[PDB]
């Protein structure tokens, strides 16, 4: 769940 | 006399050329917009080892351009499943990836992030020849772009600034005169016509990132969404000028913005909800629909007549109907879900994500073609540590 | 790859534009008419319209305007096509040759632009300074009319007003000035600008913007002395000029929308206006001439003149005559009278021009059950709606019939020496002769004095010196016209019987066994000059006079009983000049020498029904240009006839044929007759220019129709037809139709006029309960037009409306099929219907109704309610396959006579069209092109095999063969899909490939398997295989057939060669014209041969044919390629011309 930018 | 809206009249009038009107245009497309979502089937493409697709637009009935976190710019021939890479334009100076791609209204100019993500790259359509340099106006990545005219584009950035660029005829003619003299392509030079920052709110003054832009042609507004939860509206007739600022009902992952020209409504994505804003309305008159895909985020959004198409981190597309004020139901909300695509079993996956064999391919971008019958969908895994792409054509 | 040949069977007939001016000369008034791709140029005369030139343009015509720049002697013509090719055309004639010469041309398409929603508009300033074109919203494109602008270079002025409805150039302005009506958010407005060519921009116009009626649409620029503009709405007519404004709102125009106009008077005093219902109005401008010398409009007045065919364009010609160009019905020439008739109308029809368009449906049937095919179409709309019965071949009117069986030949006689009309007709019978007296149109059996009644006559007729001749088995008898008495008799020296005879003004030739005798005719005397003996017995002989000779011929043509051949002999000696072998198994039975357009030809027919014809050189007695055409299977008799003021040949057979010449070339067309054995020309005071045709049992006396490739018969319904099918069992056609009724204050509806559905011999009304539970909220509204639908049952022989069954209120009858279902021996008419209300974008209710027509009564067998509109139905393996909204469903017919659902398919947006072959179903979609389904009886379901993924708006679909599927799209483009047999993966197998693309230039309503020429019956000598006819909105009928690869390559090479030799009007590239075209993409044409171009190879003269042929390699069938000669392609092309 390390969302993009 | 009541309005004749029946499609049977259209069909029977068409058989006679009995003035099958342009009145039905909104009926034909509105009907199709409800029917298509349940008829779509996935045809995945194999892009090789590209990192993620972050932006995509249709260039032709046959070709879709795609930008990537690898900074690769490439084109898919969706009819033959063939991938063509494009040279990446460099700056005026010898000093992420492509978060935004946009077409001017006349489809003569394509705007992307450059080899430098801070720098705007312009390509000539349909050939993909370079036009002008990567600039040095922004200090950080370009997150979004919007062509407010065939010559003028606004571009946002991680520093919260909004560069207004104009590609004048001189820029085109200099590019063309230079490319005819030098076999090696040589750019025209560009600079922002104006550079304006968004008003800084009581929120973190560095987190003024402008993540999404949308242009209302009817009123010549540029709408803009920042990641601090604030929406901004600007007049864009001639030069970038502020009209109002409104705080969004949700301040989490406000990453995508689209404008419904038939509704005068801006659709704003978030970590869970799509919000429907009208800047001419009171701030409380905002509709919010929960995707219920909670924790994955809405990552792309668009209007097709009165239907909103919503791409998500659960690698899935929802469809919502404005007039019915509910999701389309399957013939139980109707939703597509992306296939597996391709994942790189790299060191980061090996160390942190190795316990999961399958991740959903978040829909970072989607777009319907000119016929309105084909939906291109592209993206990649949600986590930033994961490298691997997804793309396919739904029809 | 698929190879297809597409050719036009009937040119488009619906008018889409018309103009008048001095185009062909500075003196003649012309009417120029445009019918899709065809430009037709007529000269206006006191008698009517006299056609001069017709032109196919490589493009669909959108704008057509005559204009006259300074220094031109006669008008130039501007044309813009729907592909935006623009051209300025000049008409030039040199001697007998007429050519349309392009003075300027260019494609004026812009790479970006929304094509404007009120369609293309194009206008020319009154002093010819520029052409202005409204192609796209927000742009006005100007072409300067500089005489040196050979390329039509153009610039765009940006227009602030986006949605512009109508535009005109004003008169009397110093700068060319544009006046137009545009639609704002605040309503419609009139605004003007001055147009600067030097600055290339708009300047403020001579008068202010005005609000106008919200329905204001059409703009009429008013010429001097008035100047200004008239604006026409739904309720009012308004004049604007400077500060002056003047408006009227006549109740007489409020009932129908005005669609078109035409200026009657050069000074603008009177205008014609036409409307949706065909009412023709005169708008009059009352003027006040002031003492200061100025002229100002005093008032406007509107008068109703009467009814015409529905007008697409009007044109006042001259002398009160108006051309009423019509798109939805027959175009008319009408005359306006000063005084009204008893009905109060001033409009009297003068002439009518046939329009098949729009063809909303059709089927091919054999009413005579012969296997030829006649085509029956639903044509026209509203009060113009009709059936047209179309048949390849020539029509005949029977005027009298006499029971005279066993006729072996016929000849006219003129027994009265003071008459040019025929007064007597001789009947040949075996063992006897009978004579018919001709008295006007009345005909009776009698006997002619001097003639033998107990012998068979082999020939008779009028001869020189005011005498008649009769040749019978025993003797040759010369009978004077007066007192109808024998004057001389000749007998054969060997006392053998005559089996064949022919005679002209002075020459007598009779065949007796192998002997041929030549006699001369002298006043009251017959004389034998010479005779010869043939190698074989003579089967037939002919000495029919040729050319402009006074009933004389130096040659005798014969056929023989043994060597199956034809020969030319020189009279009187019977010297053999030429011997030509006919071949076959059966001897010649008839031989004939005739004259076609002053050219001499020989024809000889075999007992097997084959006809051989040759060019005839009289001076040498030699034959050339031999060609063979099979007419029938029975023995054929060849005779000359006189009608339509021309001389032609009739071939009597089981398939009777008329042989006629056009442009010095012979054309062979079947005749609409059951059977003929023998014939002769007829010319009595009641039957001038007529025929006498003897069949197996009766003598038919009649007249030939105009000789046309397709004969057409019209049956007016006075209401719109929708679908047609033929039920052979009951000898009936089933026709869906509808009429418009206006809802009155009583809540009921009243028909505007009587029509087939109310005029029927019996009628019924739907007694169904299914939709009684719910009504529309606007069902009680007043003044609204309601379309009322019926099924007509129509007699195939009379075309009378035997029954008319009326559907429910608000129920549309959409589809009709005639078929047997299941194991049920009864043939049923099955109708699919839908409930339609204006407020609903799509219908939610409909039903399928099964009717049986028996004993004169249409009975309802069963009803099935469906949740959607039934757009199409077909018979599929004894089951009923139907398309309902977005689904396709298959119904089984139970023994209880009710439909039962077995399986369905849901993968559609809207399934509009269904075609099937075997177990395969081709489904046409509203937006998603065509998909192929197949039925799997082992599972009892449908499986989707493959579909075209190229989005297309289908107008029609057809299955050409098992693998090749033909589509037609909204943009006038035809395409062929092919199942990908080369596919190795599942994804490849599921994609249909486009193996052909072709811009046809027509909107295709209907495809039908069939032919108008006799079916092949198993012969494979024909280079083409398969036959699909199609109909279009412009009344055009085309034919698609398949080619083998070797023919495709030969014709494609020839096609590219023709495009380098034949220069089109407007200099438009053929490959551009035919290239597939849409808003989204353009692609070069592939897989299709343009049969209209190939056939043009027969129009170009040999010097150009040789240019096309030179260095072409041709397979003569041996498998070896040789350089082609001019006649090698002529043979190939002429074979291709026989498919339609």
């Amino acid at each position: 769940g390390e969302s993009e930018e | 006399p009541p309005v004749k809206r029946s499609l049977v009249y259209y069909l029977k009038n068409r058989e006679v050329r009995l003035q099958n009107e342009t009145s039905y245009s909104r009926v034909l497309h509105g009907y199709a917009a409800q029917q298509l979502p349940s008829l779509l089937k996935e045809r995945e493409f194999h892009l090789g080892t590209l990192n993620k697709v972050f932006a995509s637009q249709w260039l032709n009935h046959r070709q879709v351009v795609c930008g990537t976190k690898c900074n690769t710019l490439f084109v898919v021939d969706v009819q033959t499943s063939q991938i063509t890479k494009i040279p990446i334009l460099k700056d005026r100076e010898p000093g992420c990836g492509i978060h935004a791609i946009e077409l001017n209204p006349s489809r003569t100019l394509l705007a992307t992030g450059g080899d430098n993500p801070n720098s705007l790259a312009i390509y000539r359509l349909p050939t993909l020849d370079p036009v002008c340099v990567g600039d040095d106006g922004h200090k950080d990545w370009i997150f979004s772009i919007a062509w407010i005219s065939d010559t003028m584009a606004v571009s946002g950035s991680r520093d919260g600034s909004m560069g207004l660029w104009e590609v004048t005829d001189d820029v085109l003619t200099k590019s063309d005169a230079r490319h005819n003299v030098s076999r090696v392509p040589v750019y025209a030079h560009i600079t922002h016509k104006a550079l304006k920052d968004i008003p800084k709110e009581d929120t973190n003054p560095d987190n003024c990132k402008v993540r999404a832009l949308a242009f209302n042609n009817k009123n010549k507004e540029l709408g803009a969404v920042s990641l601090d939860g604030y929406f901004h509206l600007w007049k864009a007739e001639n030069t970038l000028s502020k009209l109002l600022s409104t705080k969004l009902p949700y301040c989490r992952e406000n990453v995508c913005l689209a404008y419904g020209s038939e509704w005068s409504v801006y659709a704003v994505g978030s970590q869970a909800h799509v919000s429907f804003l009208d800047p001419r309305q009171p701030s409380y008159n905002v509709k919010s629909v929960c995707s219920r895909e909670r924790g994955s985020g809405i990552r792309s959004v668009s209007f097709y007549e009165h239907i909103i198409t919503v791409g998500t981190g659960q690698g899935s597309l929802l469809f919502y109907d404005i007039r019915a004020q509910r999701f389309l139901e399957e013939r139980e909300n109707l939703k597509l879900t992306t296939g597996k695509g391709w994942l790189n079993h790299d060191e980061t996956w090996r160390n942190y994500f190795s316990d999961i064999d399958f991740f959903p391919n978040a829909v970072y971008t989607h777009c319907y073609d000119s016929s309105g019958t084909k939906l291109f969908v592209a993206g990649g895994p949600l986590p930033s540590g994961l490298h691997g792409n997804y793309a396919g054509l739904w029809s | 790859m698929s190879y297809n040949y597409v050719v036009t069977a009937q040119k488009p007939t619906a008018v889409n534009g018309c103009v008048t001016g001095h185009f062909t000369s500075a003196e003649d008034l012309n009417l120029l008419i445009a019918k899709n791709t065809r430009l037709e140029i007529y000269v206006v005369t006191a008698e009517g319209l006299r056609p001069v030139k017709e032109v196919g343009m490589y493009g669909k015509i959108a704008v057509m305007e005559l204009f006259r720049p300074k220094g031109e002697s006669k008008d130039l013509l501007f044309i813009l096509t729907a592909k935006y090719n623009a051209c300025i055309l000049e008409y030039k004639q040199s001697g007998e040759s007429i050519d349309i010469i392009t003075r300027a041309h260019g494609n004026v398409q812009d790479r970006i632009g929304r094509p404007s929603e009120t369609g293309i508009i194009g206008i020319i300033d009154p002093e010819c300074r520029m052409i202005g074109l409204r192609l796209y919203d927000g742009l006005f494109k100007v072409i300067p009319l500089d005489r040196d602008n050979k390329e039509l270079k153009a610039f765009n002025i940006r227009l602030e007003e986006l949605h512009v409805i109508d535009v005109k150039f004003l008169y009397g302005c110093q700068a060319p000035t544009i006046c137009f009506v545009y639609q704002d958010p605040q309503g419609r407005h009139v605004k003007t600008y001055e147009v600067s060519l030097r600055e290339k921009e708009f300047n403020k116009g001579p008068w202010k913007q005005e609000n106008v009626e919200a329905e204001a649409s059409m703009v009429i620029a008013v010429p001097e002395p008035f100047g200004g503009a008239i604006i026409i709405g739904q309720e009012s007519i308004t004049y604007h000029n400077g500060d002056k404004y003047l408006a009227i709102a006549p109740p007489i125009i409020k009932q129908s929308t005005i669609v078109c106009h035409n200026r009657v008077d050069p000074n603008g005093s009177r205008y014609l206006l036409g409307d949706m219902e065909g009412r023709l109005f005169m708008l009059l401008l009352e003027k006040e001439e002031q003492m200061d010398g100025t002229v100002t409009l005093k008032d406007l007045r509107v008068e109703l003149l009467g009814e015409t065919s529905i007008a697409e364009c009007l044109t006042y010609l001259d002398n009160g005559v108006v051309f009423v160009g019509s798109r939805l019905g027959d175009s008319q020439l009408v005359k306006l009278n000063v005084d009204s008739n008893e009905q109060g109308s001033y409009v009297v029809a003068m002439e009518t021009f046939t329009n098949l368009g729009p063809i909303v449906d059709m089927c091919v049937v054999d009413l005579e059950r012969q296997g030829q095919g006649q085509l029956v179409t639903c044509s026209g709309a509203f009060k113009e709606g009709s059936l047209r019965i179309i048949r390849n071949g020539i029509g005949i009117h029977e005027h009298a019939s006499i029971d005279l069986p066993g006729i072996k030949g016929l000849w006219p006689l003129r027994s009265d020496p003071n008459r040019e009309t025929d007064d007597t007709l001789v009947l040949s019978f075996v063992g006897q002769t009978r004579v018919l007296m001709l008295n006007g149109e009345e005909v009776e059996e009698t006997e002619l004095m001097g003639f033998v009644d107990d012998q068979q006559t082999f020939f008779c007729g009028n001869v020189a010196h005011q005498q008649l001749i009769q040749i019978t088995s025993a003797s040759v008898r010369l009978v004077s016209q007066e007192p109808k008495a024998l004057v001389s008799e000749w007998k054969e020296p060997q006392a053998k019987n005559i089996s064949v005879a022919s005679c002209n003004s002075s020459q007598v030739v009779v065949a007796v066994g192998r002997a041929l005798y030549y006699l001369q005719i002298h006043p009251q005397e017959l004389r034998q000059i010479s005779h010869t003996e043939m190698e074989h017995e003579v089967a037939c002989l002919d000495i029919t006079p040729l050319g402009d000779s006074n009933g004389l011929s130096p040659l005798c043509a014969i056929g023989l009983w043994t060597d199956i051949s034809a020969r030319i002999l020189k009279l009187p000696s019977f010297e053999l000049l030429h011997k030509e072998m006919l071949g076959g198994e059966i001897i010649p039975r008839s031989i004939l020498m005739t004259t076609f357009e002053s050219s001499h030809y020989l024809l000889c027919a075999l007992g097997d029904g084959a006809l051989f014809y040759f060019g005839l050189n009289i001076e040498t007695g030699l034959l050339s240009d031999r060609k063979k055409v099979t007419l029938g299977t029975q023995p054929t008799v060849l005779r000359t006839f006189r009608s339509l003021s021309t001389t032609n040949v009739f071939a009597c057979s089981d398939r009777p044929t008329v042989i006629y010449s056009s442009n010095h070339k012979l054309v062979f067309s079947n005749v609409n007759l059951k059977e003929v054995n023998y014939m002769c020309p007829l010319n009595s005071d009641g039957y001038p220019d007529s025929l006498a045709l003897a069949n197996n049992s009766t003598l038919t006396i009649g007249t030939i129709d105009e000789i046309q490739k397709l004969h057409i018969r019209t049956v007016p319904l006075y209401e719109s037809p929708r679908k047609i099918c033929y039920q052979e069992v009951s000898q009936c056609f089933g026709v869906l139709s509808s009429r418009i009724e206006v809802q009155d204050t009583s809540g009921g509806t009243t028909a505007l006029r009587p029509s087939a559905s109310t005029q029927a011999l019996s009628s019924s009304v739907s007694s169904s309960k299914l939709f009684s539970s719910s009504t529309a909220p606007h069902e009680t509204s007043f003044g609204e037009e309601v379309e009322v639908h019926n099924l007509l049952i129509i007699d195939q022989h009379t075309f009378e409306v035997l029954h008319a069954h009326q559907f429910l209120q608000n129920e549309y009858a959409l589809s009709l099929v005639s078929c047997k279902l299941g194991k049920d021996p009864n043939t049923y008419f099955i109708v699919g219907t839908a409930m339609v209300y204006p407020e609903e974008a799509e219908p939610k209710q409909g039903r399928i109704v099964v009717f049986q027509y028996s004993d004169g009564k249409l009975q309802t067998v069963a009803e099935k309610e469906v949740k959607g509109a039934v757009y199409s139905m077909v018979e599929f393996n004894g089951k009923l396959l139907a398309s309902i909204n977005s689904t396709v469903r298959l119904y089984e017919w139970t023994t209880e006579k009710e439909l039962r659902t077995e399986c369905n398919h849901y993968n559609n947006i809207m399934a509009l069209y269904l075609k099937t072959k075997g177990d395969f179903i081709l489904v046409g979609d509203l937006m998603r092109s065509v998909l192929l389904l197949a039925y799997k009886p082992m599972e009892g379901n449908f499986e989707e095999i493959a579909r075209d993924f190229n989005p297309n708006w289908m107008s029609a679909v057809e299955i050409l063969d098992d693998d090749n599927f033909l589509g037609a799209e909204n943009a006038f483009n035809l395409f062929v899909c092919q199942k990908d047999s080369a596919a190795t993966t599942d994804e490849e197998r599921q994609h249909l490939q486009e193996v052909g693309l072709f811009h046809l230039g027509e909107f295709v309503n209907v495809f039908c398997h069939g032919s108008l020429v006799m079916q092949n019956l198993g012969e494979t000598s024909t280079p083409t295989q398969g036959s699909v006819l199609f109909g279009t909105v412009n009344g055009m009928i085309g034919l698609v057939t398949s080619l083998s690869e070797s023919w495709y390559n030969l014709l494609l090479d020839m096609q590219n060669r023709l495009n380098k030799v034949i220069k089109s009007v407007g200099k438009i590239e053929h490959s551009f014209w035919r290239s597939f075209h849409t808003e989204r993409k353009t692609e070069p044409a592939t897989g299709f041969i343009d049969g209209d171009l190939i056939e043009s190879f027969l129009d170009i003269s040999r010097p150009k044919m040789q240019e096309v042929v030179a260095n072409l390699q041709y397979d003569d069938g041996s498998g070896m390629k040789r350089e082609a000669t001019a006649d090698d392609l002529i043979k190939v092309v002429e074979e291709l011309t026989r498919i339609h």
